[PDB]
């Protein structure tokens, strides 16, 4: 299967440099063009440049000509994109993408590396189970929640019942305040199913190598 | 480099209706070899882009008749007929004729649907948070339409302006609704100075707000 | 007649002469590596 493997996320300090990796597998690496794309939050895709891994022929988009450097390592089938003198303007998702054999479309993408440029300290989350208030109104459905507070950097992943509960879930985008993120997640299940069947919030914060499970316990 | 402009920047469309997106280039996209390398990509939140159309009008494998690409020279159009809920996302044109290749600015397709009132749920601070000295009160305002909404906190009948953080979900790919979470954070000491906590949701669906409230120590 | 060096070509229907290949970046005939 054609696959391009990128790390999920990296936290870098302002003024540092970063060399992003895109590890190719399942095809002849030197026979397809590799492309790098930047995307700032809520903004468009910007092509950074492309490189032919066979001979390292490169073409840069004008905005990135002095800023980005594309290289390949043939021995590991890896494409690299180096950025220097990082600022908050460089915080973005960076994708690698393969051009098809004939040069007429992009056929396969990496999952993107989210770069955060910040001086803030890595901090684990506090996870709080949210059970309904005593004498909350009884309906056909009940809403439960999870509050994930005081962590840095993004991301956290939240699941319910290890992924088994997904259709009635709203996990809200994290909001940054005083260099800590907070997010919440709600799940809505039939009232007849709770608390008789357990509901558990599963939170993972890879940057602090933390996982927490909290069963929602009635008040 | 070649500029690729899209119009409109965002596009609300009802289910079953047609969406039309325009892509204009600063220079003809006809290549010296006579081919025109225009592509259309769709990106959903948190995902990499996926190809819809290449060489102006060629549909990629599995892409139905209803996604149609057309145009020539400097002016191209993507038409999506019979729009479905799952079609929401950002559509990008792209030119692969002239090095360096360039993406269009993007057009966000949004779904229009019937108005819906929020389902509102309020949560007192967890005992675990209070043990650590903090007190967050959480309000969820779920599955409403349209996106515009006002949330107001009241403490013992008085509006509370400070210490609130709000967050909004992207439009739902299945039911085309929006949700919002509002979190009021106090110190435990401040939390214990008051009794009644209220979340009030004001939304075009009703002239009266939806009010959820609890009393501390019930 | 086959296409010589730096002549416009189509990578999908590559008519470049022997030992040449249609560039994907430029779509002209270049030396096959």
């Amino acid at each position: 299967q054609v696959q391009l493997q990128q790390p999920g996320a990296e936290l870098l300090r302002p003024g540092a440099s970063v060399k992003l990796s895109c590890k190719a597998s399942g095809y002849t690496f030197t026979n397809f063009w590799m492309n790098w794309v930047k995307q700032r939050p809520g903004q468009g895709l910007e092509l950074i440049g492309m490189i032919d891994p066979s001979d390292s022929e490169t073409h840069y988009n004008q905005m990135f000509k002095d800023k980005a450097t594309l290289t390949v390592d043939k021995s590991s089938s890896t494409a690299y994109m180096q950025l220097s003198s990082l600022t908050s303007e460089d915080s973005a998702v960076y994708y690698c993408a393969r051009r098809d054999y004939y040069g007429i479309l992009f056929d396969y993408w990496g999952q993107g590396t989210t770069v955060t440029v910040s001086s803030a300290k890595t901090t684990p989350p506090s996870v709080y189970p949210l059970a309904p208030g005593s004498a909350a109104q009884t309906n056909s459905m009940v809403t439960l929640g999870c509050l994930v507070k005081g962590y840095f950097p993004e991301p956290v992943t939240v699941t319910w019942n290890s992924g088994s509960l997904s259709s009635g879930v709203h996990t809200f985008p994290a909001v940054l305040q005083s260099d800590l993120y907070t997010l919440s997640s709600s799940v809505t299940v039939p009232s007849s199913t709770w608390p008789s069947e357990t509901v558990t919030c599963n939170v993972a914060h890879p940057a602090s190598s933390t996982k927490v499970d909290k069963k929602i316990v009635p008040r | 480099d070649v500029l690729m402009t899209q119009t409109p920047l965002s596009l609300p469309v009802s289910l079953g209706d047609q969406a039309s997106i325009s892509c204009r280039s600063s220079q003809s996209i006809v290549h010296n070899n006579g081919n025109t390398y225009i592509e259309w990509y769709l990106q959903k939140p948190g995902q990499s882009p996926k190809l819809l159309i290449y060489k102006v009008s060629n549909r990629f494998s599995g892409v139905p008749d209803r996604f149609s690409g057309s145009g020539s020279g400097t002016d191209f159009t993507l038409k999506i007929s019979r729009v479905e809920a799952e079609d929401l996302g950002v559509y990008y044109c792209f030119q692969g004729s002239h090095v360096p290749f360039t993406f269009g600015s993007g057009t966000k397709l949004e779904i229009k649907r019937a108005d819906a009132a929020p389902t509102v749920s309020i949560f007192p601070p967890s005992s675990e948070q209070l043990t650590s000295g903090g007190a967050s009160v959480v309000c969820f305002l779920n599955n409403f339409y349209p996106k515009d909404i006002n949330v107001k906190w009241k403490i013992d009948g008085s509006e509370r302006q400070n210490g609130v953080l709000n967050s909004w979900t992207d439009q739902d790919s299945k039911d085309s609704t929006y949700s919002m979470s509002s979190t009021l954070t106090l110190t435990k000491d401040e939390y214990e100075r008051h009794n009644s906590y209220t979340c009030e949701a004001t939304h075009k669906t009703s002239t009266s707000p939806i009010v959820k409230s609890f009393n501390r120590n019930e | 007649d086959c296409l010589g060096m730096f002549k416009s070509c189509d990578p999908e229907n590559d008519k470049c002469c022997k030992r040449l290949v249609c560039s994907r970046s430029h779509r002209w005939c270049k030396w096959k590596l």
